[PDB]
């Protein structure tokens, strides 16, 4: 696999975490307000950034293995 | 691959090369094929400002030496050849019989076009090496393929790597290459010169045959008539004939002492045709008339079967270095009687009369040969050569006479973030910093900006010698040598040969005379006691008395009360003192250094930490301007909780008070009490701690010694590979004491001279890996730090940066009973461990690589 490969660091990850950004949008947007409204952006700054960290905590997750962690 | 245009021009000549490989793959062994565009002489009398020129033209009708066979072939007027190979004439001298010199004419023909091996010939050699001829004759004699060692009058580091140059230039497939230093003269020595070379190899070495021979002479002996038979040119003529005679005697002796008589052995003799001849010359000349014994030799004295004679005429070559008279004409001599040769490659013919089908024939007869190219044929030579030059001298002169006058007439008119990198390096090794070493790994010279570094340390220049007030007047440039010759001393043209050698030759051996602190290694001290009895009464200060009661008691010593006095003293048979002894050391002197330690750094921390740590102390600022980033505080604007910091500072020594602490304390040698501190291996991070920056976060300090310093690298990288910390520092330094050595050498590892000196001298070489003459690595002070860096912070506001991170050490999995034993697969087969299950196919824990 010793080639610097990247198509399965793009094909298995880098789809299926580029997957749920919108389907983690979509995990929202279910609770678009529902008594937000008062409550929007603290609805928004709290949940949007924080599952931005777990994307981010997959990202490096997936870049542990191909070529980081490759072997 | 081409993208380089030279590349595919590189790669056209490489099959080119490759095949002409191939095709000679595993063939004879190689030529003698000399193809250099061979000149003639070149001399111009310059009309002006100048005199006599040199040589080296172009030689018209020449360029091959296919040519420059037939060229010498057919000679000029009436001649047989230019070069003839002569007879012993069965009743007079030597005619030229064209019938056996031909095939000498043929087998030079026979050279050029066709490759001229000379393999197994078993041959040894007195002339010089870079002066004159032996050289052609070695140097084709290796692409011979020819099994050869040589002697030289001389011995030296300067010819050592002259022939070690040639082997490497010239050694083909089969030539071996060993040299030795020989003085010709006091024969006694011979005698063991034979010996070596046909001893067996449970004798000194070299079990040949020696089946060929050439004595080529020295001692120029000039100007010199008939009534001077005067001193060492009297020793001289001695040892152009005499130890040479006696030197192919005892090869034979040798040689019928084994039996192997029917394998003869070649004598090649410089034999002169101009004797009686020349002008002050002296003993040279009946004694080169005194090789001719031998023809009536050869015959009638049992020897025949074993030495085979073929003289060599040869001379009045170019090329002068020395034994040549005449550098200057050359071309009048080969005007008036044209006669030729007046070249360099005469030896080129004399490689040809080592051949097969010659020294075949030289097995059937000795071979007297007029190889001087006609120059025999000259009546009046001397006066006629000296006729040429005085014409010569004056015309040149007189040119030279005419522009002076003309200017004496003329002038009197007129008016990611986890692979990291490594970002500042330094190291203080033997040499200065590492970026002096890396010119020293490059070249031999110091590279004037460069140089200069290597003067702004050990003191010797004085920079800063103020911007005003200079030498009576203004002006400035950094000194040096205090105030003798602050003249001025610049970093241009200047510090070459000012600060040269003495200030490049006391960074190699003898190890100082009074460094650390004094270690004499001439002397060394080691003490014995001694229980005589004698009975002295001296003199004391008291509460010495205590501990002299406490030490030796009251049976002994009774001391008294030395009224107005502090007390008294000695009593008994004493049982003391461990004196002293002179004793011999041998095993020393590898490193030496610096001659100075003073940068701008501050005192009085140097009476407390001292030994060691400066050399740490200054490496680390050195890396940080290597790094470019002075002001370690300003790290933290990277704002961080500073928990990330210390190195992992490593090294087995550091006693060097300890030796204080052991012998110098219980000898009572005033050394600060806070030294207990300074003892450990970890306290020289610590002042990198704590009176430098600052941070109390991560430390290590493995040991890694014998192979030290790559350990922490691979536990600082595991510390950054671990979140625990960010940006780390690295191990280092080794160190050298005098308890160090002698306990080194003990144990027998490190080097020892004496053996290397008595192998060759050449104190300056201490190190020979790999040509088979190892003894040990050496041993350095030494001091060496790299930074590494998070890739990121190292990208955010560039440190800069310097490459790629590789390794990883320590599974040793091993035990027997020896220490040390070498890194065999105890260490780096754990390194590619690749366990190898049945793939067949490629594409953390990995099974594959």
């Amino acid at each position: 696999l010793n080639m610097k490969y990247r198509k399965r660091q793009l094909v298995t990850r880098e789809a299926q975490i580029k997957d749920w950004v919108e389907n983690e949008l979509e995990a929202l947007k279910l609770e678009a307000e529902e008594i937000p409204s008062e409550d929007q952006n603290e609805f928004l700054l709290e949940r949007t950034r924080e599952i931005h960290n777990e994307a981010e905590s997959q990202l490096r997750a997936a870049q542990q293995q191909w070529g980081n962690d490759f072997y | 691959a081409q993208a380089d245009k030279q590349d595919i021009s590189s790669s056209t000549r490489v099959e080119f090369e490759k095949l002409y490989s191939d095709l000679m793959k595993f063939l004879e062994s190689s030529k003698e094929i000399d193809p250099s565009q061979t000149t003639q002489l070149a001399g111009m009398d310059v009309e002006d400002a100048l005199d006599k020129d040199s040589t080296k033209e172009v030689a018209s009708l020449p360029n091959k030496s296919t040519i420059s066979k037939t060229v010498s072939s057919t000679i000029p007027r009436e001649t047989i050849p230019f070069l003839h190979l002569r007879k012993k004439t069965p009743a007079g001298d030597w005619k030229y019989d064209r019938q056996l010199s031909s095939l000498f004419l043929d087998g030079l023909e026979k050279a050029a076009f066709n490759g001229v091996t000379f393999k197994d010939k078993y041959v040894l050699i007195t002339g010089a090496g870079k002066g004159s001829i032996g050289a052609e004759v070695l140097q084709g004699l290796l692409q011979g393929g020819a099994k050869v060692v040589v002697t030289t009058s001389r011995f030296s580091k300067q010819v050592t790597d002259y022939y070690q140059s040639i082997y490497a230039k010239y050694g083909a497939k089969g030539s071996t290459l060993i040299v030795v230093p020989f003085n010709q003269g006091s024969k006694q020595d011979v005698e063991a010169l034979i010996e070596f070379i046909y001893d067996t190899e449970k004798n000194g070495g070299l079990g040949w045959d020696l089946d060929a021979i050439i004595p080529f002479a020295a001692i120029p002996e000039q100007g010199i008539e008939l009534e001077h038979i005067d001193s060492k040119s009297e020793f001289a003529h001695r040892i152009m004939l005499t130890n040479i005679l006696r030197m192919m005697g005892c090869v034979k002796k040798q040689k019928s002492a084994r039996g192997i008589e029917t394998r003869p052995a070649q004598v090649i003799l410089p034999m002169s045709p101009n004797h009686g001849t020349f002008g002050g010359d002296g003993m040279y000349s009946e004694s080169k008339l005194s090789l001719e014994t031998l023809f009536n030799r050869w015959h009638s004295e049992s020897w025949a079967n074993q030495l085979t004679v073929c003289g060599a005429i040869i001379g009045w070559t170019r090329g002068t270095g020395l034994m040549s008279a005449n550098n200057i004409i050359a071309e009048g001599i080969e005007k008036m009687g044209v006669r030729t040769f007046s070249q360099k490659e005469m030896a080129f013919n004399l490689l040809g009369l080592l051949t097969p089908e010659v020294v075949e024939l030289c097995q059937k007869s000795p071979v007297m040969a007029d190889l001087n190219g006609g120059l025999q044929f000259v009546p009046e030579l001397k006066e006629f050569t000296a006729k040429l030059r005085k014409e010569l001298v004056e015309t040149s002169e007189v040119r030279k006479a005419v522009s002076i006058e003309t200017a004496l007439e003329h002038k009197v008119v007129n008016g990611l973030e986890r692979v990291i990198v490594v970002t500042g390096f330094a190291e203080v090794g033997p040499w200065g910093s590492a970026r002096t070493r890396w010119e020293m790994e490059a070249f031999g010279e110091f590279s004037l900006e460069g140089c200069v570094e290597m003067a702004w340390i050990m003191g010797f220049i004085s920079y800063h010698n103020g911007n005003l007030k200079g030498r009576p007047y203004t002006g400035w440039v950094d000194s040096k040598t205090k105030e003798p010759v602050d003249d001025k001393d610049v970093k241009a043209k200047y510090e070459t040969s000012i600060l040269e050698h003495s200030g490049i030759r006391l960074i190699e051996p003898e190890l100082f005379n009074g460094y650390n602190p004094e270690k004499k290694e001439m002397i060394q001290e080691v003490i014995v006691e001694e229980d005589l009895e004698p009975f002295e009464a001296s003199k004391e200060t008291a509460e010495q008395f205590k501990h002299q009661h406490g030490d030796k008691v009251d049976i002994f010593e009774i001391p008294e009360t030395g009224e107005y006095s502090v007390k008294l003293l000695k009593g008994a048979t004493l049982y003391i003192p461990k004196a002293l002894r002179f004793d011999r050391l041998v095993a020393g002197q590898i490193p030496t250094g610096w001659n100075a330690k003073t940068y701008g750094i501050s005192d009085d921390i140097i009476s407390q930490v001292d030994p060691i740590t400066l050399f740490v102390l200054v490496s680390v600022v050195e890396a940080f301007i290597a790094s470019g980033i002075t002001d370690p505080y300003e790290m933290y604007k990277y704002v961080h909780v500073s928990e990330v910091g210390n190195c992992s500072g490593s090294g087995m020594g550091g006693v060097s008070a300890l030796r204080g602490m052991f012998k110098d304390r219980f000898k009572d040698e005033p050394v600060q009490n806070d030294i207990l501190q300074e003892s450990f291996i970890n306290t020289m991070s610590a002042w990198v701690n704590m009176l430098l920056i600052s941070s109390s976060g991560p430390i290590k300090t493995p040991v890694g010694a014998c192979a030290t310093s790559v350990e922490s690298v691979d536990i600082g990288v595991e510390t950054i590979l671990s979140g625990k910390a960010r940006i780390c520092i690295v191990g280092g330094y080794d160190d050298f004491q005098e308890e160090g050595s002698f306990e080194f050498g003990n144990m027998k590892a490190t080097s020892n001279t004496l053996e290397e000196f008595e192998h060759g001298r050449t104190p300056a070489e201490m190190s020979r890996p790999a040509t088979t003459t190892r003894n040990g690595f050496m041993e350095a002070q030494g001091a060496g730090i790299q930074i590494i860096m998070q890739a990121d912070l190292a990208l955010k506001m560039g440190v800069p940066i310097y490459g790629i991170v590789a390794m990883a050490a320590t599974a040793t999995d091993k035990i027997g009973r020896s220490v040390p034993a070498p890194g065999k697969g105890i260490l780096t087969t754990a390194r590619e461990h690749h366990s190898s299950v049945k793939y067949a196919s490629p594409n953390k824990r990995d099974p594959r690589i």
